[PDB]
């Protein structure tokens, strides 16, 4: 599912700048 | 057509009186922006109370009020070593001159030997980002009352030809009424025309930016598609293990939204979500009147939010406290480097 693909990215947490 | 005489003549009337709004916010943020203000505060009036690569942001009492406040303390040989005077000086420069209800407050700012601080107002509610987490995604209703203060914003912002360029629910801080309070004005520009410089999260960069083009202030119409999506889903359109498969998505023209979203929000965000320029709502002749006149907003009463007049969905728990902050480990602040440098400060 997309909310599982979500997880699986390892993006959940605070995202940085680039 | 789709108004009759009465709906049009009051549209025409409100569109009329924000022009008139902001030709005065404009004359007042340019007479603050020539001649800013400087050194109206010192260390000394201040308690450490909690910290909260530059430098730290600390809860702070006022020895007089006790009014608490943030406090953000900057190295300055630091600022200079990783080459961000430039940035520092300007961020702290809009800070003082802008003056909007969702726009933090920079209450004083001074110096010393070591550091450049910028005390802020203290919003207690913390960042929209752990509530959307915790929560999981928030209803259409509830999404919108934020989406509606950042429309408001980037009017505001975007008359000033201020570009804002980091929209993410990392940088909306939710207050005691619930309502919204952008930070983090570090990458944000003055920019008439176009300007090049690779900026951004992820998650949150438009097409124009991913493919190296001279872009303008639709960025942040295309951020608040993003922000909107995330908002309202729990996750953002366009996401991958590594960046570099989250910009082929964000410039291939395709996004997917669950099933449970609305088709009015489907249709605002195509057409915010929309990788040709001459097609994306906030950068047509109609301006932001494309946005705020979507179906999506028709309930919203844009001066009621603008007045904060409007019920909020959610009030953080109120409990100065920390309660709504993360801990860290605290170490001292220690104090003439780089004076030339922050002259302006
Ligand atoms: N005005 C403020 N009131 C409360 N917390 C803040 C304030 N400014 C910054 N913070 C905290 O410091 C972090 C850094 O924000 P910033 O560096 O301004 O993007 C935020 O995500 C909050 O956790």
């Amino acid at each position: 599912t997309t909310y599982a693909d979500f997880i699986a990215s390892g993006r959940t947490g605070s995202r940085n700048a680039i | 057509g789709h108004m009759g005489n009465a709906a049009a003549a009051k549209k025409g009337s409100e569109q009329e009186s924000v022009k008139e709004f902001l030709a005065k916010a404009k004359e007042e943020f340019l007479k603050k922006w020539e001649s800013p203000s400087q050194n109206t505060a010192q260390l000394d009036h201040f308690d450490r109370i909690k910290t909260l690569s530059f430098g730290r942001v600390m809860l702070v009492k006022h020895k007089e009020t006790g009014n608490h406040y943030a406090m953000k303390i900057l190295d300055k040989q630091k600022v200079v070593k990783l080459k961000q005077i430039e940035h520092t000086l300007n961020e702290k420069r809009i800070l003082q001159a802008v003056n909007f209800p969702f726009l933090v407050k920079l209450e004083f700012s001074f110096k010393d030997n070591s550091n450049l601080y910028m005390v802020m107002e203290y919003v207690p509610g913390g960042e929209m980002f752990s509530h959307l987490r915790r929560i999981g995604r928030f209803s259409e209703p509830h999404a919108r009352f934020y989406a509606a203060q950042i429309v408001l914003t980037f009017e505001y912002l975007h008359s000033l030809d201020l570009i804002y360029r980091d929209l993410k629910p990392e940088n909306l801080l939710i207050d005691q009424q619930g309502y919204i309070q952008v930070t983090d004005f570090g990458f944000a520009k003055r920019v008439k025309g176009r300007t090049w410089t690779l900026c951004g999260t992820p998650e949150y960069l438009a097409p124009e930016i991913i493919l190296s083009k001279g872009y303008n202030k639709a960025v942040d119409w295309w951020a608040l598609g993003v922000l909107i999506y995330e908002m309202a889903a729990g996750y953002p359109p366009f996401f991958a293990d590594q960046p570099i498969q989250i910009y082929e998505k964000i410039v291939s023209g395709k996004v997917r939204f669950p099933s449970h979203f609305s088709s009015d929000l489907k249709d605002l965000l195509r057409n915010l979500l929309q990788v040709d320029l001459t097609k994306r709502f906030g950068n047509l002749k109609n301006g932001v009147n494309d946005i705020k006149n979507h179906k999506w907003f028709a309930t919203t009463d844009w001066i009621a939010i603008y007045q904060r007049k409007v019920e909020a969905p959610f009030i953080p728990k109120f409990k100065g406290d920390t309660s709504n902050f993360d801990d860290y480990e605290e170490e001292e602040i220690r104090v003439e480097k780089c004076g030339k440098e922050f002259t302006e400060f």
